[PDB]
């Protein structure tokens, strides 16, 4: 419920290559949990019939993870830019590094 | 430049190779187009290695470029890890489709149709295309990296589309006339050899009798063979008077196994209870679906019509009970059909191949509206002169000049032949007669000196 009821989406300016990022605001966890998740994410990508499930970039799960910021060009010579999308008009809704644990927000972590 | 960007964007190739490595890559950032064959790939082995399944690797892996692919290999001990390959050209489904065509399991004929090789027989359908059934059947004959992805239905539709769009040129089917096709193989007639498996594949036989061939029955001795001779001896006596008619009958019987165009039409002429329908049923039971009974329409009703389109690739068409065309209120044979039904391709997709022996049974000598010299060359008649009547009316049949012998009727033969009891012994007889007459040439000779209507022309001569 925390990740479904609150999330934001970014849209890229490249139309031939559909590039999108979805960030669930009310869910928080440690990064090692993401690294452990990468396994199950790969199995879900291989098993699900949804075409989008194939195109998940699991290689982003790496030390010092880097992602293009909304409103910023990917490369100095490239014009593919991720822009604002409705209904979320706050840039803080598009930054995974931003942490805001409210009553609706949920946090979890690995036992070990 | 150690990378040739003629295959795939270097970023996408690095994404693929990283996806192969389930463990996190440490120096992912420094891999560029001018170092990817040089710097070792140091990996943080949090999880087991995606290639060697061990806890970790003592030495880092390395990449090489060769034959339009990336070879992933471990340094130090080579045998301690599995070599891996990343391709760069071709949709994997296109490779699968190329492999499937490569097997020659799916072909197209001149009819714009597609025949497949499922379960040791050339299946074919038009209403429901069945390339995808072939794909399921053939996934066992491919490596694992193809079988794993032939399961999803949409991928199979894609592979079917690729196969459709690559099969351009048409092949010819049914070129061997001396081969009898079953559902589990093909029997050769020149030899006694039976081919079951990929040996039956070379003969593109798109029709079958409909029953499996059995080697335990097709021997010679048989529990049924002796009374089969008894029956054939009774229906056709082995006498000096009914001598020529005997081999004529055997030739007509054997000409139903050869898959070529037949040059004559045979008439079974006999009175009531002579065994003509007995031979009809014996042939039907012996050759399965290759025997077809048609109506009288293809004789008296204009051809150009399911009764003329269902004879496509049938090897025997039998016509029943011409209703006394000699008397009034009847339509004659209209010999234009005799002109038409013998020439190789039957019009009635209006073109069909003619491999059928046409045998017509009658009790009365039939008449044509017009008599021509081309009818002299393609008509033969078989005389039946043994009566199988009830005990009550034997004498009333023994005083008739239309019979040379009267025999006691047996009521159990119809059920037994309907049960395919004489299915294989009679086929053995057919093969024996075929080797006796139709090797190396099959051709049928007419008997103009038998039909009474042809006597008047002989009276003219
Ligand atoms: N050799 C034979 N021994 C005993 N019964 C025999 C026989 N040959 C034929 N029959 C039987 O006598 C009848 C003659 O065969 P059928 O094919 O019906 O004769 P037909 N009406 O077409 O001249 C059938 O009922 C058949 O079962
Ligand atoms: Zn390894």
């Amino acid at each position: 419920k925390s990740m479904r009821s609150n999330f934001s989406l970014t849209k890229s300016t490249n139309r031939d290559k559909t590039s999108f990022h979805i960030i669930f605001l009310d869910t928080y966890t440690t990064m090692d949990t993401l690294i452990a998740m990468k396994r199950t994410l790969l199995e879900l990508s291989r098993s699900s019939e949804n075409p989008l499930t194939r195109s998940i970039d699991t290689a982003v799960y790496r030390r010092k993870t880097t992602l293009r910021v909304v409103g910023t060009r990917k490369n100095p010579n490239c014009d593919t830019i991720h822009v604002m999308q409705p209904p979320h008009d706050n840039i803080e809704d598009y930054l995974f590094t931003y942490v805001d644990m409210n009553n609706n927000s949920y946090y979890f972590s690995l036992q070990r | 430049k150690l990378w040739e960007p003629g295959f795939i964007s270097f970023e996408d190739a690095i994404k693929r190779v990283s996806k192969i490595f389930i463990n996190s890559i440490i120096n992912f950032n420094d891999l560029d187009e001018n170092n990817f064959t040089t710097v070792p790939l140091v990996i943080d082995y949090v999880t087991p290695c995606a290639l060697c399944k061990k806890r970790s690797h003592k030495h880092p892996h390395q990449l090489s470029l060769e034959n339009g692919a990336i070879r992933i290999y471990k340094t130090g001990n080579p045998h301690s890890c599995k070599v891996k390959i990343v391709p760069l050209d071709g949709n994997k489904l296109f490779n699968i489709a190329q492999r499937i065509l490569d097997t020659n399991s799916v072909l197209l004929t001149e009819r714009g149709d597609h025949i497949v090789w499922i379960n040791n027989s050339w299946k074919f359908n038009s209403e429901e295309p069945l390339i995808t059934k072939l794909i399921l059947s053939i996934r066992h004959q491919l490596p694992k990296e193809y079988s794993s992805e032939l399961l999803c239905p949409r991928k199979r539709k894609t592979v079917e589309a690729n196969i459709r769009d690559m099969l351009v040129d048409s092949v010819e089917t049914d070129t061997y006339p001396d081969k009898l096709p079953f559902k589990n193989g093909v029997l050769d007639l020149v030899d006694g050899m039976f081919y079951s498996g990929d040996d039956a594949k070379k003969y593109t036989c798109t029709v079958s009798t409909g029953f499996k061939f059995d080697d335990t029955k097709f021997v010679e001795d048989s529990p049924e063979m002796e009374e089969l001779m008894n029956i054939i001896n009774d229906i056709q006596p082995l006498t000096d008077e009914n001598k020529k008619n005997r081999e004529l009958y055997e030739k007509t019987l054997s000409s139903c196994l050869c898959g070529a165009t037949k040059g004559c039409l045979t008439f079974f002429f006999g009175e009531t209870a002579t065994g003509k329908s007995t031979t009809k049923r014996l042939l039907k039971s012996a050759i399965g679906d290759l025997f077809v009974e048609t109506g009288q329409t293809i004789l008296t009703d204009v051809l150009d019509n399911p009764f003329i389109a269902n004879m496509h690739l049938k090897r025997s068409v039998f016509c029943s009970e011409l209703p006394d065309f000699a008397c009034s209120g009847s339509k004659k044979i209209r010999s234009d059909n005799i002109k038409k039904l013998t020439e190789p391709c039957v019009i009635g997709k209006i073109n069909n191949r003619n491999h059928a022996t046409i045998i017509i049974d009658t009790n009365y000598k039939p008449v044509f509206d017009r008599i021509d010299n081309a009818l002299m060359r393609r008509i033969a008649v078989v005389r039946f002169r043994t009566h199988f009547s009830q005990p009550s009316g034997r004498e009333a049949a023994e005083n008739n000049d239309a019979y040379d012998k009267v025999k006691l009727l047996d009521e159990g033969l119809d059920g037994k032949i309907q049960n395919n009891r004489y299915r294989f012994a009679f086929l053995y007889l057919l093969v024996k007669w075929y080797k006796k007459y139709h090797i190396p040439i099959m051709k049928l000779y007419p008997t103009p000196e038998e039909i009474p209507d042809f006597a008047f022309y002989l009276k003219i001569g």
